[PDB]
């Protein structure tokens, strides 16, 4: 039985799993966010990718498709056809709700780049059906990467809210086969998020459930999940001190009991300790 | 996430034929192995047959190797189990199973598979 | 002694280490290329990073700095100062020679993106001293990622050549503490490169020595390099057949004896430690 | 790649003090540990004292803990070893060493260090 491990790397050298950005802090969600349903950065502890999560960061928050000046008909990132009515979106498709996207579009075999501005709210945005509005992108084949974000066009005047995912479906049909929501199962526990600074006209922090390098590590190791939760220490590499105990659950997320965690340094390393009960009572981070 | 839906079970006479089918939906892009398992009353769940979803390789248990056949529909995302020359020993609940995590070959251990169907009952009467 | 491993993942799902691009093939270098001196994608087999190589793809082929309209004063990606006369460039700085760069520049706290066009040949391109010409980028702080490439502006008419690295130094002083060159070890062996399609007005293929996911794997595992070379099999996930024998060397590269026609959906598996001069059987034979 | 250059060795009377210095250049951004080692004729290279490059923690071998002190210059990239109350047993070649790979704490095994200086000779006479 292969033992369960996490990478022997400090958080500050790793990447967000919802955009190709360095991790800059650890945080918890605001009081009004209890569950989340991210579609990227979703990996079980025995290495099963769900949602649109790819193995590699080179696929994260990217699109690929053919514009006819009216819609972009999406494919997978390698050009493989994307079939409608099966999943939320192609592998790697951006999952940032609560904002407008600005995607940098390039082409194989042609010069220059084009900014593609995406409102994710209207009925023409239907990646579940393989199609999204072109919004002025001329005909051709493109690959795009998320470049910056701005406040959502609708509802007018609302703020950026990166705890959300976009509406992959439409009034024609709801999207199917999304990755399910995650919630903190233990007493006094809250979800733990890895945060990155996102370019745009505000102080944007993108949360994710797991660094991308954790995902490729788990997808490779495929260690059997022999227990109900993975007890972890967050370890300071300078002193070797245990800065707090955490629990990782098999669906692929971490929890803690806040004192706090948001004020933890980013240069630490998560180390597996042992398998514990789902209801192991964590002591508050710090206290 | 991947959804498996079996159909095709029922009552069959000894020596007859029957074809089970499993509709595979959801995140199928990186499904790598599809397989059939079966569990008989009082016995443990056993591997029947499996195939590399997008490859050529297949593998079947010895007790069915010359009678059962697994295949994938050329059109839809459906895997089939063709059961010929059935015997009363073949009576069981037949389960469809999928593995998406990367692996070399066709595994036979039930614990290595990632998604399971609800099972379809096959009764071979004498 | 922690055993040596490579990731249990197929190559086609991994990334280039010189730009954030999917791997699409295996290749070897042309006859006119004897050595390569890539600065990104450089990692020993016991996990030691050299050159500008970062742990994570989120740093690869990026720049960070403040423009004054005349130069960009470079920093590390997190804003940490980069001191002159120490290394080639900050961590993650693009290492594609033989081309002009077009970098997508964005800002924290401001809207929009700006395309930054970089000639790497002139005397103002001196990342080793912490600065490169602004070429019209207005004053401010930016983070930028390589977006597409084109033929180099100088010498006029030359083609894109991604086997090269840029000139990190100047005619005043050479750049120091570069990752050293890698050479073909002999015995009919050639270096193995992982290739990615790179956007631009040509059929551009970007080679690198190691996928980025291998680098973060070795940097984490830090397995002692117990032998002179690591014998590998490239294994087909369908049949399990061994598609070819390879050797990975402690300086962090692979060789084979002829690869371009190999399928990209296989997995490299460590077999055993062997001698530096262990004779490989030709790929296929 | 990281380059290390030692300086400051020589002859010292028993009971005296001496400070060695090590110039660290190259890829210092992610050097995590700097350390001093020492090798006597016919003996193995042994850990003397080490420090977290960017942290506060330092650690020294038992045989020198109350006499030797490692530190880093606040201005330049220089590591120092202040050796007090020297004894003839301290005669050796003293080596400066750097580790860049991630590690928790200050390692003492010679093989875990990534870069080595060329060495400076220390001779303690009575
Ligand atoms: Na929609
Ligand atoms: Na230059």
């Amino acid at each position: 039985t292969r033992p369960f491990t996490l990478p022997n790397l400090p958080l500050s050298s790793l990447s967000n799993s919802r955009a190709p950005l360095p991790i800059s802090s650890i945080g918890i969600s605001p009081d009004n966010v209890q569950s989340v349903q991210f579609q990227n950065g979703r990996c079980t502890l025995d290495g099963r990718l769900v949602g649109t999560t790819p193995v590699s960061l080179s696929h994260v928050a990217k699109i690929r498709g053919t514009s006819n000046g009216t819609v972009i008909n999406l494919t997978e990132l390698d050009g493989t056809p994307f079939h409608p009515f099966e999943g939320p979106a192609p592998i790697g498709f951006p999952d940032l709700g609560g904002c407008d996207w600005h995607i940098n579009m390039t082409q194989f075999g042609h010069s220059s780049q084009t900014q593609y501005d995406v409102d994710t709210t209207p009925d023409t945005f239907v990646p579940h059906l393989g199609s999204i509005q072109a919004n002025g992108i001329g005909s051709g084949n493109y690959v795009g990467v998320l470049s910056w974000i701005s406040p959502p066009s609708h509802p007018s005047g609302s703020q950026v809210d990166l705890w959300k995912i976009p509406n992959y479906g439409s009034s024609i049909t709801e999207a199917t086969h999304l990755a399910p929501s995650v919630y903190p199962p233990g007493f006094g526990e809250v979800l733990v998020f890895f945060m990155s600074k996102m370019p745009g006209p505000g102080a944007y922090n993108l949360p994710c459930l797991l660094p991308q390098e954790y995902i490729s590590h788990l997808a490779s190791e495929q260690a059997p999940t022999v227990g109900e939760a993975a007890l972890l220490h967050y370890v300071d590499p300078d002193t070797g001190r245990n800065l707090g105990e955490f629990k990782a659950y098999p669906d692929g997320f971490l929890t803690c009991v806040p004192n706090g965690p948001q004020q933890l340094p980013i240069n630490g390393v998560f180390v597996f300790v042992s398998w514990v009960s789902r209801f192991y009572q964590l002591k508050p981070v710090g206290t | 996430q991947v959804q498996l839906q079996e159909s095709g079970g029922g009552l069959v006479m000894t020596g007859g034929s029957l074809r089970l089918s499993c509709a595979v939906s959801g995140r199928t892009i990186d499904v790598s192995v599809m397989a059939w398992f079966r569990q008989a009353p009082g016995k443990e769940r056993e591997f029947v047959s499996g195939m590399r979803w997008s490859g050529m390789t297949t593998y079947s248990a010895d007790s069915v190797k010359d009678r059962f056949t697994i295949s994938r529909d050329k059109t839809k995302n459906t895997v089939y189990l063709q059961m010929n020359s059935l015997k009363p020993e073949d009576t069981a609940v037949y389960y469809c199973a999928a593995r998406s995590r990367f692996i070399v070959g066709v595994p036979q251990a039930r614990d290595l598979y990632d998604y399971w169907g609800q099972g379809t009952q096959v009764t071979v009467s004498s």
